[PDB]
DNA sequence: ATCGGATGTATATATCTGACACGTGCCTGGAGACTAGGGAGTAATCCCCTTGGCGGTTAAAACGCGGGGGACAGCGCGTACGTGCGTTTAAGCGGTGCTAGAGCTGTCTACGACCAATTGAGCGGCCTCGGCACCGGGATTCTCGA
DNA sequence: TCGAGAATCCCGGTGCCGAGGCCGCTCAATTGGTCGTAGACAGCTCTAGCACCGCTTAAACGCACGTACGCGCTGTCCCCCGCGTTTTAACCGCCAAGGGGATTACTCCCTAGTCTCCAGGCACGTGTCAGATATATACATCCGAT
């Protein structure tokens, strides 16, 4: 079993994304908000991917399932065979 | 068994009507939610009084409901 | 025995497009002049952005096209950016800009 | 000694990170997070190698764009420091 | 087994506008997906556009209208002009 | 003995919620007059099961009424 | 004779759904248990929305449903609102609310 | 000419959850246009989902897994149960 | 005579108009606007009576929803008055 | 023309929106927003009605055009 | 505004490795020629719905005036965040084993399309009456200047 | 504070048009057979996903110091809201004319389906040079003492 893995998104990793977004100063409470937002976003995609996998009577999640799940909610991704 | 007797008496205070003290609580008003027995309330209304016995909130005839258990 | 593409004067395959249209559950019948028209549009659309990508690649003293050049070509054109609105490109990066108030 | 004023190093970092195209998060922690998240929908699944790569590639542009909107929200109120209010307002307006 | 793609046609087109530049392996799989996406969008629009008028066949007019409905601004004005001429040449031979 | 124990159990069943058996009865239904606990009531409403467990006629969210004692 | 809807204990037409599925260019051939499955889901959704609409109508001392009641029923339920997040209902109106800051002090 | 509609079935359903209640014409039209939208939304997903796995027949399973993909929350599970019960009753003829 | 402090009357129209359902734009000047906008795409056109009603019904909801979103932007900057610089921010964040 | 969208109508729309105080430069911008929104839909409606060899814009073309733009509309058929 | 010291950044020169570009056989999908039948183009009509014009009411729009409340600029202060250094942790890379499960092949059977004959469900027309819009009455709550 | 002015309030009438029910008549859904292909199942191959170990060494982490910025307060003034008066044109009812939308025959030609034939594109193998890495050097840039 796995637990307490959301803390792998450390402070420097979030701050690098913020810099790539183009921000100068960062408050001290942004990190918890970002972790919550990312955790909420991941589940929606993963649930649809698992549903697609379960329908085809398989046991491994392939890249095609992820591409289809992402496209299903207007977030199409180029460059992975889709 | 003083504790059990006290528990039974406290429960009896809850189930039995406070003022009449001889009839089960089966009467309610929506204004405040205080629950009484069916026998008391018609005499209280016939007293031409509209004051809640507990929280003095005004009530009328249409603010009268029956409850079960 | 000339192919249909040579007759039309294109580079994309007319016959494969026609087959894809037929066995795709779009309609009961497919016209004779539909695959030609559809291929002539796809060819123009793909030839439109390759030139811009090559222009963006020549400015970095490079002779090959990597996804960054495609991203730069797409995001720098107004009409082309609307078509690929809600589309993300792998290994693309972002367009360099900074808010004016943040500068000293 | 030598010391830069508060603000110039961050400004240089903005230029440095807006030119390269790489992945800003680590790889082992992200995969360990994905597996734990997915383990509560169906037990003992398996993940293809490129599936995790696609998930991580898709999950970073979202954060980058959200921060880009948060910056405008913060600037609108005459500030240069982003706060959770800006993130909440941006997500509210976007429709989430 | 085999698997079709648009790689050779994309390369052939590229060798006409930039006779010296090459293309990376990872950048080819992006164009190969872009063409598929555009084709699917246009075909899906034309199908329901033909269904609205109680027809049963897809002709050149349906996809000519779909192009005008999908492509924005000047792009459409060019794409249409690129399509019709092809058709007429195909008819001449 | 057991007679006072039986009376105490009779009061025990009536005092607390018949569904969750842990909380005070404080939620009433205008339609049927039955009384349950608020804790069960929210989770029954959130499960799209708007129907009384006992008398089985439907009710809405606004039919909930808070009561005391 | 005996209709398929009666056999399945339903209220929506199974045969019309079957024909609509067949003549809609969805696949080469459709199964024998798909219309029965779909007609039940459609009826369940219809009844679910229609009950809330009737409750909203009754709360307003009326006895006939109008589009305002449909809008009120839809926008007060979280899942129904999420399902219809990008749909506008004619002659619907809005939900009465006012921000707390604008209230007088 | 004839025009098909769901008005009669909608009224028949309404007379089951509220024995004495009416409905206006505009509300009837809105409810008619809602079913036609939900039906198409559900049916369009099953076609794509059957095309993905290289099949030609859409059966009850495609509808079952499309309902779970579109409907959110408790709605999906309630609809799935209601559909399954009807299907299992129909086949016991 | 009698007067009302600035603000109390404006708080009554909010309650009044959030309870009604009719249209808020006069019909004839709106129809004369669409009949002139549609004049460049193709000349000598005719409109069904219900088409204009549908167009107006669609426009009102869009305008009301945008006016609801700009209020949050106005509040975010510690203000009560809405200004043109709020509509632009709302439209930018929305994706226009 | 565009001057028929008077100031009181915009005030009523804003009041239904829920605002309490309005600046003086809002009307000239709301008119410009509305014109763009109307232009985006009329073009699609006219294209739909021209593909069918017709000469009058019916109510089905408007709802089809609105649906294709991401905002559907109930109560007018289909 | 001035320059000087120190730091991070752009430019020209080896070298070297793996991915891009080209050549080969072989199928399997695309081209040629022919037949039959239904979908769509064309002509005629007829009646519904769109446009255009007139006159009266009166509800809504336009204009001016007065004043008070909210927007905006300037100051002061104290905490939270950026920068730099030394120490601690685990990510990344390579190499080796083992096996579960994805992918392909061959048979065979139940299931869905297609056709012909019947008849009851559902649609278009036609009354009719009652739910809803408009009018005053006597029961409890707004609000702002003293 | 508490009284005056504008806004509730339950409840017995009056009138109208659209929602609800009934009837006649098609034509779409139901029954009953027949047949051929899709898909379910058993078997086998081999590949790639999971697990372990050992060694750099890059990056996360914790601490201290100083300062730029967020936030609260005060003052001014100007512009937006309320209210009364006058001018406009929207709305409603009525009439009249004709354009084009929708329906019905009639025919012809365009596309699906079949068979035969063979050239294009896909999997596989091989060579070599474009770009990544390392390095010395010149140059722009930032901050401080003046
Ligand atoms: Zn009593
Ligand atoms: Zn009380
Ligand atoms: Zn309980
Ligand atoms: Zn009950």
């Amino acid at each position: 079993v796995l637990r307490d893995n959301i803390q792998g998104i450390t402070k420097p990793a979030i701050r690098r994304l913020a810099r790539r977004g183009g921000v100068k100063r960062i408050s001290g409470l942004i990190y918890e908000e970002t972790r919550g937002v990312l955790k909420v976003f991941l589940e929606n995609v993963i649930r649809d991917a698992v549903t697609y996998t379960e329908h085809a009577k398989r046991k491994t999640v392939t890249a095609m399932d992820v591409v289809y799940a992402l496209k299903r909610q207007g977030r199409t991704l180029y460059g992975f065979g889709g | 068994d003083e504790a059990l007797v006290e528990e039974l008496a406290n429960f009896r205070t809850l189930v039995y009507c406070s003022l009449c003290s001889k009839n089960w609580k089966n009467m309610a008003i929506k204004t405040c939610g205080h629950v009484f027995c069916e026998n008391c309330c018609k005499e209280r209304l016939a007293a031409r009084m509209r004051k809640c016995p507990t929280c003095n909130k005004a009530f009328s005839s249409n603010d009268l409901l029956t409850v079960h258990l | 025995a000339k192919t249909r593409s040579s007759r039309a004067g294109l580079q994309f395959p007319v016959g494969r497009v026609h087959r894809l249209l037929r066995k795709g559950n779009y309609a009961e019948r497919v016209g004779a002049g539909a695959p030609v028209y559809l291929a002539a549009v796809l060819e123009y659309l793909t030839a439109e952005i390759l030139e811009l990508a090559g222009n963006a690649a020549r400015d970095n003293k490079k002779t090959r096209i990597i996804p960054r050049h495609l991203q730069l070509a797409v995001r720098n054109d107004e009409e082309l950016n609307k078509l690929l609105g809600r589309v993300t490109i792998a290994q693309g990066g972002v367009l360099p800009n900074i808010q004016s108030v943040l500068l000293p | 000694p030598h010391r830069y004023r508060p603000g110039t190093v961050a400004l240089r970092e903005i230029r440095r990170y807006q030119k390269s195209t790489e992945l800003l998060i680590r790889k082992l922690p992200f995969q360990r997070l994905v597996r734990e998240i997915a383990q509560d929908f169906k037990t003992d699944l398996r993940f293809q190698s490129s599936a995790v790569m696609a998930l991580q590639e898709a999950s970073e542009a979202y954060l980058v764009a959200l921060f880009e909107d948060t910056n405008l929200c913060a600037i609108h109120a005459k500030r240069v420091t982003i706060m959770p209010k800006d993130i909440q307002l941006a997500r509210r307006i976007r429709g989430e | 087994t085999r698997k079709e793609s648009y790689a050779i046609y994309v390369y052939k087109v590229l060798k006409q506008v930039h006779p010296d530049t090459g293309i990376s392996s990872k950048a080819m799989s992006i164009m190969n997906s872009f063409v598929n996406d555009v084709f699917e969008r246009i075909a899906g629009e034309a199908s329901r556009l033909a269904h609205y008028n109680k027809r049963s066949t897809i002709t050149s007019r349906e996809i000519q209208t779909a192009v005008r409905l999908l492509l924005p601004g000047e792009l459409a004005k060019h794409a249409v002009s690129e399509g019709t001429k092809a058709v007429t040449k195909y008819t001449s031979a």
